[PDB]
């Protein structure tokens, strides 16, 4: 499969999440995603084909994971935006007030701004600390997806937010949305990963 | 908030 930020993948033929970013670990291919999407050694499938397994994750506390892929997978420096793509250029962290977009299989590509950093989400499983909050909307299924500036600087992976009964927070005004993402830089250093760029 |  071609590995692109924002596309769907299933975990153990049950849950769905979105790919965050193509990364390498030496000769090994992978993509980073959210920790709550799978446990270590769970099977990832894209289009009904096995592409790799969860290699490591931390959830709750943090919310991060990387999936190691078989070598038949094609890593690409891109994030889906409808039929078009945003090139991943690096991972400079943007400040509060910066505009940012995110990509996932449920709501597609949505943009907004970063409103706060170092937010704690108190999920049923336990707290996840150190999350950045943006007000781009998102929905169930978007977890693990890319947050990136249009200049191609990769920001993080979707963790969670304030869902309404329709399964997303797109029908409530931006001022009222809390869409939380896990910062990419600590995931890269923690697992020794390098971002694929173009 | 909930995960996603």
């Amino acid at each position: 499969a071609n590995i692109v930020g924002g596309i769907e993948y299933s975990i153990n033929n049950a849950s769905l999440c979105s790919v965050g970013f193509s990364v390498t670990r030496g000769a090994t291919k992978g993509f980073v995603t959210a920790g709550h999407c799978g446990t270590v050694n769970a099977t990832a499938r894209i289009g009904g084909a096995v592409v790799g397994t969860f290699a490591a994750r931390v959830f709750p506390g943090n919310d991060r994971a990387w999936v190691s892929l078989t070598s038949a997978q094609t890593l690409l420096p891109r994030v889906a935006n409808g039929s078009s793509f945003v090139t991943v250029r690096g991972s400079t962290e943007a400040a509060v007030g910066a505009a940012v977009c995110r990509s996932g299989r449920t709501t597609g590509y949505q943009c907004g701004t970063i409103t706060a950093k170092n937010v704690t989400a108190n999920y049923a499983e336990g707290a996840v600390r150190g999350l950045t909050q943006g007000n781009a909307c998102a929905g169930r299924g978007d977890s693990g997806g890319s947050w990136i500036t249009s200049a191609g600087q990769a920001q993080g992976v979707m963790s969670g937010g304030n869902v309404q009964s329709n399964g997303n927070n797109c029908g409530i005004p931006a001022s009222q949305r809390s869409s939380l993402f896990e910062r990419l830089q600590p995931i890269l250093s923690q697992y020794g990963l390098s971002l694929v760029t173009g | 908030a909930a995960p996603f």
